[PDB]
């Protein structure tokens, strides 16, 4: 039960690792949360350029209120995608490193 | 050397 | 549609209540509830559970920094508490009642007048700063201050802001609450508030007492130190190292590393009894599990953390992986955690770490500035853990999650070498090896720890004996043993789905699929070592020993084999020259034989006929012994260097390897006849043999050519495995399933490769001191039968010996001194050819077990026979004592001379210490050295180093912080003074690493510098095949042979291109596959007329011919003349021979078997 | 003859020359062969095989044979377990030395060309009579009741 290209190889690399059946069983339930972070990040990754074009379209209109309102939503939206960016990366590094060490010996 | 000693 | 957000949005279903602000009005997570965090997770104040490893990894994980809340101590982020001020000269804060009170309180005088820097304790600033509440004097001027519960605002320094009084370290013992209603202290059940801020034990509990080890004996004393009772004195020169106690059963448990045993006694005395006496060679520490009545203990010979019952049974090994030097241990059964300290790990770093009480989830609790953690105690009510350091000389505290790190005592002048630690109420009780005393110190901040029972030895253990020290709880394993078949071990309360326990299995069994029923284990990897013989699982998922390790103080184990029928393990101890057998769980150990052994290289066990074989490198022979009756026969003799022996019962052959200069692998019948070479070419140093039972092939390792080969049992179809990466000196090997488990001497590790071509080498265990043999324990392969094990009649009708023979036959044999009769099945005594022999020579005492030692070893106070036969009944009936011993005045006992006047009372009547004159001679200590008050000379550089080099504490006396280091010493900043030899030694001795700061390496020409410049290695390790350097720079750029050729120093085989040393060309023996190294152009060799010429080309004296010794080393001088009576006195380059011609390929080409064609050896297509 | 065949209680030569006593009164057996009380050799796998190969029955002496129940045994003296309806079926199969497999059932008889050797129930095919081999189990294969001169 996986779709992300990053997660798929991790599960494949997990089945060749040192993981005990209980460790392997708990490993899957962590990848499920890891994908949810990615799909949340991916969803906002679209929303950044959608609102970026929305911000650009409004700036061409020239209304100071709509420009200010969209910008206020925009910068907070950038924080949302930026903050989720590291959380995905941090979780990716730990998961990749753990299977790297489990396959190291 | 190969001696076990 | 979807989840309509608080302001009308189609928020996805899984976004709500994911610990994230998703709704635009911050309302997407209010109406639900979350999960709680399991024992392996950290709750980050928002309900978000994160991995325990993410706590203080240096990275904020909860946009609150809740998991990095100051896990480094003594930092720059002071922001000091109310009524405090910072003197600019250092990272220190001092309360206002001290600041400018007239006395220097920052040690540098930075809180009093310093005219040299133009600073005075002024007050004029208040006149214009206009303080909101109050003012005080500082070296800056009048400083504004505000009452407790509030701190000076940092924008202006004139206003003051509401502050949490509960956040100051030590505001109240245990816990405090009521922020709005001013700070107030709460004391839990059994505790009452006295004087305020001081929790005190309830009167309903018995008087608190401190039990501790003064260095040799267990002592007991009350908190105030008014009385001191000796609870248990040590016997047989013992030593009480680590103590602990159970309150409900009122028992005290302590470990005696010297006697090598664990003891338990009642608190009032009496009922003293041993708890463990096997495989506890060094029980460093101890901790009881009062809730489940278990006894966790730390063992350091074979590094592990075991679990036993309070009476010693049901041993289970919990944590073994990566343990290098476990020293401290503590646990909290209420929540389920287990804490232990490791002052050196195999990876290199020392660590204080947390785990469940079954070792499920290990987490490095403290890693930075950890040095040598030596003892762990924990505040069971505030949820904190206290540990000490002997190297950086501090006592420090972190939460159960390791978040809030705080220091309570530090500095070499305060805690030079703490070992143990315990706490009660508000005082931490720790023992120190340098001040040689138990010490009392406040649990929050101690400026000068008070003394408590100063001792004359190293105090090794301390713990507080009180009821409140062991809280009151319900064990999950109390419900019919938790359903576990054998052992029920606790865990974290949230583990196992909330049960709070897991079932464990004893040594001889394994846990089934239902993790409830224990079944007998069938296979595990058995390997020996210089230190111990250990059995480990074949899979690397769990690295916990499956059998209890076999160990001894004097020990060198080399040969091993197993008997799966009775679950016993045979082994040989090269230091005692005794062959033992021991059960898997360690219960029953006896000796197989101990007579006439010199160096038993390898054992092997014929599981069907029950005959134990072993090679003897000293006697140069192999011996077979039967177990049912101790018949013994030396079947093969006159070898040169026999190392490895493997016996094949069903097939009938025994296989053997000799690594002398004409090395060969020989095979013979189990009888010992038909001894013929099986592999005697292209071979040198065949250190080990193994049989692939699934395919009937014989594997062996070569330590000279650094290769693994295999062949059929006839020596034909010989194939060579692929190149193994770092195998440079293999010793032993075994074959189990698809993999071969090779042991390496130089690596000191067990490596695993595939039996097909080698392939994916995986290291099983690194760091073995001297690994020696490996063996695959397997109950499946120890089955089957032949004519030696028919059910209808006894052992093949042979009386003493029956041996399997190829083509499924059998032959009989007879012991030494006994001859097979005409029936070929029954034996009779033959005193004519094999007359009786005594246990051993004259200048030796025959011991009971079969050993015998040089006579003068009789009655010298040392057990040399290893069964106390030579020390039995000394000093009576002219059964006298050796000069090397000390005789007791009334007789009946003799002790080693080192025990005479040694300050220990060894002899029963005390004669060994009575009338002992002093040694206060007229002697000088060298002026380059320092004189200990014990009158032992130490280098003058070892003074005030916080180490007790004098063993009396003289060198560290008067070493207060007010002082210098000697001109030949380096100063650690407010830590200690060290010898310059520790400056750029490689490791940080300083608390802040000032000894290793920014200096560069001076590697000599006898050494090689790695490319990364990290470290140097000896020139011998340059270009050897092992990556000594971290970046593998030592092996980069190393010389190689030309493709298909050999170095100028070597010689190339014509048949198959094998490279052999140049000396092996023209040395009489065909070291090549087709005799290429003994061609017709070989100049022969002769010897002197007074010398005989052996078949292999050696020269031996005229009188030495047939003298009875293997002078020729190939038996030529003995086999030749037996007349000794009874008396009482071409495609390539060609070479010409007499009529034929010899076709020689050029180097890099190999000859085809037809004898004319040559083939290029390089795989490069032309 | 092969040297393995010398004095092994089997007339390999067909005339007793290989079983000649005055050579195995001195000849010793091969370490890999069982030895009888009389000194004659025998392959080891004949030990405890329900056959009297040694002659003195020493190759069957002291063997802890298996117990079995009446559905597959009548307690043939050698210890064999032989199935029901195979006892007293008309042919010896447990090879008892007194042929006790069949003789335990007295009152039976069979048509001709299957000779009732003696009074016992067995009825061996007539082709075995006067073939040169005594294989009825009883005496009536070559003893003077036939094959004397009427052949
Ligand atoms: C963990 O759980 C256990 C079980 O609940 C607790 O054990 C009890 O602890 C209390 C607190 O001390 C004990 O109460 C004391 O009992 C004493 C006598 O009991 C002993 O002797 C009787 C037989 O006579 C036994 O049955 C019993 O097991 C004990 O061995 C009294 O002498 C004490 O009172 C005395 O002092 C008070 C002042 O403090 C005076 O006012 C009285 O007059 C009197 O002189 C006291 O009542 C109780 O006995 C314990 N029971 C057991 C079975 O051990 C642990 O305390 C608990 N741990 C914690 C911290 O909760
Ligand atoms: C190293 O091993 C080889 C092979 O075992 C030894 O060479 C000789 O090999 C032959 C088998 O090929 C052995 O048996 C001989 O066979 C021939 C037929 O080919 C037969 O006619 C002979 O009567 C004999 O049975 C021979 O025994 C073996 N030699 C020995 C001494 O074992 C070679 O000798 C070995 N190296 C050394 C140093 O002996
Ligand atoms: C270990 O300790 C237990 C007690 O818990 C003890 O029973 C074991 O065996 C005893 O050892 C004594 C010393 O070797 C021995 O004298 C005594 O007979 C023996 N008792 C029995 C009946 O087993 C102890 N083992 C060892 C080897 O110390
Ligand atoms: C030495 O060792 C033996 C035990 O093997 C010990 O019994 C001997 O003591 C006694 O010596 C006596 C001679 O003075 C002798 O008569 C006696 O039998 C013997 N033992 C007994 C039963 O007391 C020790 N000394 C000697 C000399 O052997
Ligand atoms: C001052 C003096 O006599 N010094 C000497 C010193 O030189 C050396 O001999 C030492 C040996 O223990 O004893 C003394
Ligand atoms: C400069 C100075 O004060 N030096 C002294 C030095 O002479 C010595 O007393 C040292 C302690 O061993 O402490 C300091
Ligand atoms: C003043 O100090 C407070 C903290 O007490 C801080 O939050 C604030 O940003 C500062 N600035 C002003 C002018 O409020
Ligand atoms: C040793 O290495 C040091 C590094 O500082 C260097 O300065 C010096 O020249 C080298 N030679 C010696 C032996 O001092
Ligand atoms: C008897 O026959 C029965 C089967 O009907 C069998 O169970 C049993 O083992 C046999 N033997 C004995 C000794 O009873
Ligand atoms: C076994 O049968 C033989 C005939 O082959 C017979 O001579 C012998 O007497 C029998 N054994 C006994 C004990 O009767
Ligand atoms: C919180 O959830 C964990 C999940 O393993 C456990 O169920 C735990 O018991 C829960 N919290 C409490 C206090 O019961
Ligand atoms: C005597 O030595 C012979 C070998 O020479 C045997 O090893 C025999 O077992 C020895 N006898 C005793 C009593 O140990
Ligand atoms: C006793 O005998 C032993 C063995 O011969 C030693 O010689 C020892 O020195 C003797 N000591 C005395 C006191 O006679
Ligand atoms: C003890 O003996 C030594 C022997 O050299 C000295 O005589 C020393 O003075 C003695 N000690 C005392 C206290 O007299
Ligand atoms: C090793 O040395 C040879 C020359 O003897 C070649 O330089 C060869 O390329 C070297 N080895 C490798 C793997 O490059
Ligand atoms: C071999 O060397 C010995 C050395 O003593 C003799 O010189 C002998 O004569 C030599 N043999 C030949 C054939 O020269
Ligand atoms: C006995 O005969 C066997 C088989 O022929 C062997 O020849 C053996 O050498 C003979 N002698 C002995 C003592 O067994
Ligand atoms: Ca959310
Ligand atoms: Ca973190
Ligand atoms: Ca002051
Ligand atoms: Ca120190
Ligand atoms: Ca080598
Ligand atoms: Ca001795
Ligand atoms: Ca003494
Ligand atoms: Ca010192
Ligand atoms: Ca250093
Ligand atoms: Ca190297
Ligand atoms: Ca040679
Ligand atoms: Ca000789
Ligand atoms: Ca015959
Ligand atoms: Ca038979
Ligand atoms: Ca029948
Ligand atoms: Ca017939």
């Amino acid at each position: 039960e996986f779709e992300e290209p990053r997660v798929i190889d991790l599960w494949d690399l997990a089945q060749s690792a040192n993981f005990t059946e209980k460790e392997l069983e708990s490993f899957r339930e962590e990848l499920k949360h890891f994908e949810a972070k990615i799909e949340k990040h991916n969803h906002y990754q679209k929303q950044l350029e959608i609102s970026h074009q929305k911000l650009k379209h409004v700036e061409s209109i020239g209304d100071p209120e709509h420009i200010s309102r969209n910008k206020e939503k925009y910068v907070l939206l950038e924080e949302k995608t930026k903050e989720l960016g590291y959380k995905v990366k941090k979780h990716l590094q730990d998961l990749s490193s753990r299977v790297s060490r489990a396959r190291h010996n | 050397x190969n001696x076990x000693x | 549609k979807e989840f309509e957000c608080g302001s009308g949005e189609c928020i996805l279903r899984a976004y709500v209540c994911d610990h994230d602000n998703d709704c635009e009005d911050n309302s997407d997570e209010r109406n639900c509830n979350y999960d709680t965090c399991g024992g392996h997770q950290f709750t980050c104040s928002n309900g978000q559970c994160i991995n325990q490893n993410w706590v203080c990894d240096g990275d904020d994980d909860c946009q609150d920094s809740g998991d990095e809340d100051g896990c480094e101590s003594n930092q720059s982020h002071h922001r000091c508490y109310p009524r405090e001020w910072a003197c600019p000269g250092s990272g220190r804060c001092i309360s206002i009642d001290k600041v400018c009170d007239g006395v220097p309180d920052c040690p540098e005088g930075d809180d009093e007048n310093n005219v040299t820097s133009g600073r005075t304790c002024g007050m004029g600033v208040c006149s214009v700063l206009n303080c909101e509440y109050q003012c005080h004097q500082t070296p800056f001027g009048g400083e504004c201050f505000c009452p407790p519960g509030h701190i000076i605002n940092s924008n202006d320094s004139r206003t003051c802001i509401d502050f949490d009084d509960c956040q100051i370290w030590g505001i109240c013992d245990q816990k405090c609450e009521n922020r709005q209603g001013r700070h107030q202290c709460l004391c839990e059940e059994g505790y009452i508030l006295e004087r305020g801020q001081h929790c005190k034990s309830s009167d309903s509990f018995s008087a608190a007492s401190v039990i501790f080890s003064n260095g040799r004996d267990l002592l007991v004393g009350d908190l105030h130190g008014r009385n001191f009772r000796i609870l248990a004195e040590s016997k047989n020169r013992g030593m009480v190292m680590g103590v602990d106690f159970h309150y409900q059963k009122h028992r005290v448990f302590w470990t005696d590393p010297m006697q090598e045993k664990v003891f338990s006694t009642d608190i009032n005395g009496l009922n003293t009894q041993e708890i463990l006496n096997v495989s506890v060679d060094t029980p460093e520490n101890l901790a009881v599990d009062w809730i489940n009545n278990k006894l966790y203990l730390v063992e350091t010979k074979v590094n592990r953390i075991d679990v036993v019952n309070l009476e010693g049974n049901q041993r289970v090994t919990l944590i073994t992986e990566n343990l290098g030097h476990p020293r401290g241990i503590a646990l909290d059964p209420t929540v389920g955690y287990l804490f232990f300290s490791d002052w050196g790990s195999l990876s290199g770093q020392p660590k204080v770490e947390r785990a469940f009480m079954d070792g499920s989830n290990r987490k490095d609790l403290v890693t930075t500035k950890v040095g040598w953690p030596a003892g762990i105690t924990l505040d069971l009510v505030s949820k904190r853990v206290y540990w000490v350091d002997s190297r950086y000389d501090y006592i420090e505290t972190v939460t159960y999650d390791g978040i809030q790190r705080k220091t309570v005592a530090r500095g070499g002048s305060l805690v030079p070498h703490p070992f143990g630690i315990s706490l009660f109420e508000e005082h931490v009780f720790f023992t120190d090896w340098t001040k040689m005393a138990v010490m009392k110190a406040s649990k929050f901040t101690e400026t000068n720890p008070q003394v408590y029972h100063q001792s004359s030895l190293r105090p090794h253990g301390v713990t507080v004996y009180h009821a409140l020290r062991q809280p009151n709880a319900t064990n999950p394993c109390g419900s019919n043993n938790g359903g576990c078949a054998q052992v029920c071990v606790l865990s974290h309360r949230t583990d196992n789905g909330g049960l709070g326990y897991r079932c464990k299995c004893e040594f001889g069994f394994e846990l089934d699929d239902d993790e409830h029923r224990c079944v007998a284990v069938k296979n595990f990897l058995l390997f020996s070592s210089k230190t111990a013989v250990r059995g480990i699982p074949f899979t690397l998922s769990t690295q916990e020993d499956v059998m209890v390790p076999v160990t001894g103080s004097p020990s060198f184990f080399v040969g091993i084999d197993f008997d799966a029928q009775h679950s016993t393990v045979f082994y040989s101890d090269l230091s005692k020259d005794i062959i033992y057998k021991q059960k898997i769980d360690g219960t029953g150990k006896e000796v197989i034989t101990a007579n006439r052994l010199e160096s038993v290289e390898c054992l092997t066990f014929d599981w069907i006929s029950r005959n134990l074989y072993w090679t003897d490198g000293g006697l140069k022979s192999v011996t077979v012994l039967r177990l049912a009756d101790k018949s013994r026969r030396q079947i093969i003799s006159n070898l040169n260097n026999p190392r490895s022996i493997v016996v094949h019962p069903t097939a009938g052959y025994m296989f053997l390897s000799d690594w002398f200069r004409p090395a060969k692998i020989m095979r013979a019948w189990s009888d010992g006849s038909h001894l013929m070479p099986i592999v005697n070419t292209s071979l040198g140093w065949p250190n080990g043999l193994a049989i692939d039972w699934s395919a009937s092939r014989l594997y062996w390792v070569d330590a000279f050519f650094d290769k693994i080969e295999h062949s059929t049992l006839d020596g034909l179809d010989r194939k060579r495995l692929g190149h193994v990466d770092q195998m440079t000196h293999p010793f032993g090997l075994t074959v189990f399933k698809d993999n071969v488990f090779i042991t390496d001497w130089r690596l000191g590790a067990i490596i695993r490769v595939r039996k097909s071509d080698g392939g994916d080498m995986t290291v099983i265990r690194r760091g073995i001191s001297s690994v020696m043999h490996v063996k695959a324990y397997d109950a499946d392969l120890q089955t089957g039968s032949n004519y030696c094990s028919q059910t209808t009649h006894a052992n093949g009708d042979c009386s003493h010996f029956c041996f399997p023979v190829p083509n499924f036959q059998r032959v009989c044999g007879c012991p030494y001194g006994m001859k097979l009769q005409r029936d070929q099945m029954t034996c009779e005594g033959d005193p004519a050819r094999e007359p009786p022999t005594q246990q051993c020579g004259s200048l030796s005492f025959p011991c009971n077990n079969g050993k015998c030692v040089p006579s003068f070893f009789r009655c010298d106070g040392v057990d040399d026979c290893h069964d106390n036969s030579d020390e039995h009944q000394c000093g009576v009936f002219n059964n006298t004592c050796s000069p090397s011993a000390f005789a007791c005045v009334r007789g009946g006992q003799c002790i080693p001379g080192q025990w005479h006047c040694d300050r220990q009372n060894d002899c029963l009547d005390g004669s060994d210490e009575q009338n002992c004159p002093t040694h206060a001679t007229s002697s000088t200590c060298p002026s380059t050295s320092f004189t200990c008050d014990n009158h032992v000379c130490i280098p003058k550089d070892w003074v005030c180093d916080t180490d007790n080099d004098c063993s009396d504490g003289s060198d560290e006396k008067n070493c207060q912080a007010s002082g210098t280091c000697q001109p030949t010493q380096f100063r650690c900043p407010d830590h200690r003074c060290i010898s310059p030899l520790y400056v750029c030694d490689g490791d940080k001795d300083c608390a802040d690493g000032s000894d290793e700061a920014g200096c560069v390496l001076n590697c000599t020409s006898a050494q090689f510098k790695c490319a990364d410049g990290s470290s140097c290695i000896n020139s011998r390790y340059r270009c050897d095949g092992v990556y000594d350097c971290r970046d593998n720079s030592d092996e980069a750029g190393c010389p190689t042979r030309p493709p298909g050729m050999c170095h100028l120093d070597e010689f190339q085989c014509q048949g198959d291109g094998t490279c052999i040393p140049n000396t092996w060309e023209c040395d009489g023996h065909p070291d090549c596959i087709h005799g290429s190294d003994e061609h017709t152009g070989c100049v022969p060799k002769t010897c002197s007329p007074t010398h005989f010429l052996c078949d292999n080309g050696n020269c031996i004296y005229k009188a030495w011919i047939c003298d009875g010794d293997n002078d020729c080393r190939d038996m030529s001088d003995e086999k030749d003349c037996p007349t000794q009576p009874f008396h009482c006195p071409c495609s390539q380059k060609c070479e010409n021979v007499v009529g034929s011609y010899i076709c020689k390929c050029a180097p890099g080409y190999i000859r085809e078997p037809d004898g004319k064609s040559c083939r290029q050896n390089s795989n490069i297509e032309p």
